[PDB]
């Protein structure tokens, strides 16, 4: 059952668009008149008011779009509109680091309707974004390599159509938590998959099952690089009780959204944050997440850790294989950037039972004490742990050690650290030494060695 | 977390609710929600009677150095910086 439109072509409910296990219902895209896609242009010139544009020379000509800079299209998902503040705020962040044509794609006439129909309307949106990219190339000789399509959830698959239709020539697509229902498990046609663009990178933040767990994003790997922050299933900050979740640090709206879809919306908050933290979301290649937390995937390889987000395209190995998984950890609330360190403590003093904590000191800053070990503290054993500092402390100048236990032992024992070694995510190792042991709750400074 | 063992960011009426024993808020009529104990070289308040902080107290081994003695600051503004002793 085909449905053809002028400029966009025909749409048919044939397999695999309908009638597969994953997509039973035979539904067609609406529209084009109804979905009603609009390109709301924001540029460094006009950072605050978009100017609506279209695929015709008098619109591109009459606006701040410059063919001399890159074009980053942001596509939203189910239920949003392109006027939602997170699309404008990816732009507001992009302008701090570049001259870019930021086109927010609004398709709310097709997104505020039943999910099964919003999954099909995607097709008109991808068709609509392709035509504008085709037209920048025909009219203004602007190569698809300059185009980046950032699409969140159902918008990630919209991006995947855009690239499919320009087959593979667009620069990159960034699928931010691609929607799982009606896509996970289906062929490359019907979804975002590494072939729809020259580079595809994904951020996975809700990889749980839609039923039973109401995990909106997908767990499957659809990009050259697929990043799984906090292991991609459950995000820090998202398990806050409904009243402090809705009542947010500003926004009943941003609160309500996170009550409804926290994890799933965390993907564009990490991306938005990466723009201005260019080293702050390093990606550790690992067999899994459980291994990464087993302290077995650090540091980065001589090669590098890709940055999750806006600078993943700076990763040298980026298109070397499809579906490469990177694990990493972020913050619970904004400024999600974290800097993982590894620390090995070699103990001295009396065998006691405690917690040992470390603090790092470097030229750029210092840190929270992190816990490296809690257990039998036997002298001469070593104990390492990796941890996501919230501060990149620079080059290490000092490290201070402190322990405490739960039960007061009147023998009054003293424990210390003869050698602590901090290793950075690149592998820089800094060694520190001290011959002193200290009491419970006293802070042992260790100096360079 | 629900009404005790509150995670940082959970709305808070008294610091013992919070896992970090620190309920804090920027200003006076501000919603109080669980936060950090302060680290070395960040501002801090000394432990108070009042229940929620404007500046959390320090990590262990650390001393919030400022002028405590003052009744008045021993009310809500007993602030300091976390020094190791
Ligand atoms: C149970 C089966 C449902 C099937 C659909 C599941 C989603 C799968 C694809 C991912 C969705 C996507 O593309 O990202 C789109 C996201 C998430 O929408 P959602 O994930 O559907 O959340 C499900 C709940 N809703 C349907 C209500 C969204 O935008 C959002 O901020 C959703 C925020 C809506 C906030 C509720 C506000 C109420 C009004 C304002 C009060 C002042
Ligand atoms: C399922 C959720 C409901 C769908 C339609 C929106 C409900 C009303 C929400 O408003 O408001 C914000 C600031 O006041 C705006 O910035 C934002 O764009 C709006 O939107
Ligand atoms: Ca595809």
């Amino acid at each position: 059952k085909e449905v053809c439109y002028e400029r966009l072509g025909c749409f048919s409910d044939d397999s695999p668009w309908s009638g597969i296990t994953e997509r039973p219902l035979h539904i067609l895209p609406w529209s084009p008149k109804d979905v009603n896609t609009r390109f709301l242009l924001y540029t460094n010139e006009n950072p605050n008011n978009f100017q609506e544009v279209a695929a015709d020379s008098s619109s591109i000509s009459g606006s701040n779009f410059k063919t001399n800079r890159k074009t980053r299209f942001i596509i939203h998902g189910f239920i949003d509109k392109g006027e939602e503040n997170w699309l404008a705020n990816v732009c507001k962040n992009l302008f701090k680091v570049e001259s870019v044509n930021c086109i927010c794609v609004d398709w709310k006439g097709g997104s505020r309707t039943g999910y099964t129909q919003a999954s099909q309307n995607i097709r008109i949106v991808g068709a609509e974004v392709a035509y504008f990219v085709e037209f920048l190339q025909s009219a203004f000789g602007y190569s698809p390599s300059n185009v980046h399509v950032i699409g969140h959830s159902l918008g990630a698959h919209a991006a995947g159509e855009a690239g499919r239709r320009t087959n593979g020539t667009i620069g990159r697509i960034t699928g931010l938590d691609p929607a799982e229902p009606c896509f996970q498990g289906t062929p490359e046609l019907v979804r975002l998959d590494p072939s729809d663009a020259k580079f595809v990178d994904v951020i996975h933040t809700d990889g749980a099952p839609i039923v039973p767990n109401l995990g909106f994003g997908m767990s499957q790997v659809v990009g050259h690089l697929d990043f799984f922050p906090n292991g991609g299933v459950e995000m820090p900050g998202c398990k806050k009780n409904i009243l402090s979740q809705i009542v947010d640090i500003d926004g009943i709206w941003e609160g309500t959204r996170d009550f409804a879809a926290c994890n799933h919306l965390r993907s564009y908050k990490y991306y938005t944050d990466s723009i201005v933290n260019p080293d702050g979301f390093a990606g550790f290649p690992c067999a899994s997440y459980n291994v990464f937390t087993a302290n077995k995937c650090f540091p980065c390889p001589s090669g590098g850790c890709p940055q999750m987000g806006h600078y993943a395209d700076r990763y040298p190995g980026k298109t070397n294989d499809v579906g490469q998984k990177f694990y990493l950890d972020t913050g619970d609330a904004s400024n999600f950037a974290r800097w993982r360190y590894k620390v090995s403590v070699t103990l001295s003093g009396k065998k006691v039972t405690g917690h040992i904590l470390v603090s790092l000191f470097g030229n750029k800053g210092n840190s929270k004490q992190y816990e490296i070990f809690k257990g039998t503290l036997k002298p001469d054993s070593t104990h390492s742990n990796e941890f996501d500092s919230d501060v990149d402390v620079g080059d290490l100048q000092m490290v201070k050690f402190i322990w405490y236990n739960n039960v007061i032992n009147p023998t009054l024992p003293r424990v210390g650290a003869s050698k602590i070694i901090v290793e950075t995510n690149v592998g820089k190792q800094f060694n520190f030494c001290s011959p002193e042991t200290v009491r419970e709750e006293v802070l042992l400074t260790l100096t360079p060695c | 977390g629900i009404i005790i063992n509150l995670d940082e960011g959970e709305l808070c009426l008294n610091s013992a609710q919070c896992k970090s024993n620190c309920c804090q808020h920027d200003t006076i009529l501000s919603l109080l929600r669980c936060a950090l104990k302060a680290r070395e070289n960040s501002e801090c308040s000394a432990f108070t009677l009042y229940g929620v902080y404007y500046k959390c107290p320090c990590e262990r081994g650390l001393t919030c150095e400022g002028d405590k003695s003052l009744v008045g600051s021993i009310t809500n503004t007993n602030f300091g910086i976390c020094h190791n002793v």
